[PDB]
């Protein structure tokens, strides 16, 4: 899955 | 770690014509429970930081014109320019935030493939500030011509020259797709001042015979 | 949303390097702060980000053991420091806002790199040479040789001259010093009538020059 800590600039959660 | 490889390396295309780039991920940046792929796409100009293209693998970035488009899921994936422009030459890359570390692709050079432009030739005689200093550079100046092969020879009092020159060229231009060069010719002031007569001679796919531009000291 | 980084460095091999990365036209603390790097003909490399709020980092594998990033929410500046330089830390060094997706909004800044050099060679400032002109349109100039290291900055008419510039890549010279022009083609007109100036900055060197470019 991906790591949310890669990048936190990016919410998963948002289109 | 993610690697990233693209193919082509380098495209080139006409003006109006359709680009494609393609993308491939070492491991799935599909995430099954949102469907979403970790993936974006960079554009970088000389000197100048990369700009985002696409993200989520296929939503574009606000601003970008719509002739750019993210396409594919999981490993393989492709962006597309429909209908290339001359502001578009570039090198693209694409990018995973899935894991660490972020990762790139090696990119790919588009260039763009135009009509014959021959060279405007210009000559520069050494400046008297720096003769003072005991060197003189000689430059000669080719702008604006497609394709980018040019040849420049030097001749000093009509002796053609060899070993004493450097040249570069430039990016392609983003509004109209030439490129230009320069030629420098570095003498010592005294060899400088042993001759009459300083020309480049330029040869070009432009142009049926070379064009020589000169001065006399 | 612009992303300014520090100036054009030099150093010695084993030394250290510090590049500031100063934020503007949004909240400093919302969003992480990254390095990037872009070794000539090599392919960009991610080092490290920091959380402008809390201040928490995380670094590759790569620059965990000589990197460190910092970050002042006061002075809204992100750091990057890196120890035990060697020659293959020569590269362009970028701070940015990586691909910032929101549900209110989704952007991406990045700053303009800080050129770091690791190199034993001295350094030295370039002297400007007039590549003086001489029917509608003329070529005027200006060279910028024998300086160490890279890169030199130049502009025309302090940035407002932009169209039908075209400033070359350095060449290398014998002596290990390179040596660039830059020209513009300009009204012939003009040549009488208006004014030509190219700016010059080395920064290593701390070089500043206007230099007038005259029949």
């Amino acid at each position: 899955n991906p790591d949310p800590n890669a990048n936190p600039n990016v919410d998963p959660n948002a289109n | 770690d993610i690697v990233m490889t693209q193919s082509p390396d380098s495209l080139a295309v006409s003006l109006g014509e359709r680009a494609t780039i393609n993308c491939k991920s070492s491991q799935s940046v599909l995430y099954s429970s949102n469907n979403k792929n970790y993936l974006a796409w960079y554009q970088q100009k000389p000197g100048q930081p990369p700009k985002l293209l696409v993200y989520w693998a296929s939503t574009r970035e606000s601003g970008v014109p719509d002739r750019f488009s993210g396409s594919g899921s999981g490993t393989d994936f492709t962006l597309t320019i429909s209908s290339l422009q001359a502001e578009d030459v570039a090198v693209y890359y694409c990018h995973q935030y899935y894991s660490s570390p972020l990762t790139f692709g090696g990119g790919t050079k588009v260039e763009i493939k135009r009509t014959v432009a021959a060279p405007s030739v210009f000559i520069f005689p050494p400046s008297d500030e720096q003769l003072k200093s005991g060197t003189a550079s000689v430059v000669c100046l080719l702008n604006n011509f497609y394709p980018r092969e040019a040849k420049v020879q030097w001749k000093v009092d009509n002796a053609l020259q060899s070993g004493n020159s450097q040249e570069s060229v430039t990016e392609q231009d983003s509004k109209d797709s030439t490129y230009s060069l320069s030629s420098t010719l570095t003498l010592s002031k005294a060899d400088y001042e042993k001759h009459k007569v300083y020309a480049c001679e330029v040869t070009h796919q432009g142009l049926s015979s070379p064009v020589t531009k000169s001065f006399n000291r | 949303v612009q992303l300014v980084q520090s100036e054009a460095e030099v150093k010695k091999p084993g030394a250290s390097v510090k590049v500031s990365c100063k934020a503007s036209g949004y909240t400093f603390t919302r969003y992480a702060m990254h390095w990037v790097r872009q070794a000539p003909g090599q392919r960009l490399e991610w080092m490290g980000w920091i959380k402008a709020g809390n201040g928490d980092t995380r670094y590759s594998q790569k620059f965990q053991g000589r990197v460190t990033i910092t970050r002042d929410t006061s002075a809204s500046t992100v750091y990057m420091e890196m120890s035990s330089l060697r020659s293959e830390d020569t590269a362009v060094y970028y701070c940015a806002l990586l691909t910032v997706i929101t549900s209110d909004d989704a952007f991406d800044i990045w700053g303009q790199g800080t050129m770091v050099t690791v190199s034993l060679a001295s350094t030295k400032g370039p002297s400007v040479f007039p590549l003086a002109p001489s029917g509608g349109t003329a070529a005027l100039g200006c060279l910028v040789k024998d300086y160490f290291p890279e890169p030199v900055t130049v502009s025309w008419n302090s940035g407002a001259l932009t169209s039908g510039v075209h400033t070359f890549p350095a060449v290398l010279q014998s002596s290990g010093l390179y040596s660039l022009s830059s020209v513009v083609t300009v009204p012939s007109s003009s040549l009488g009538t208006q004014t030509y100036i190219c700016n010059v900055n080395h920064k290593p060197s701390n070089t500043k020059v206007d230099k007038k470019v005259e029949p």
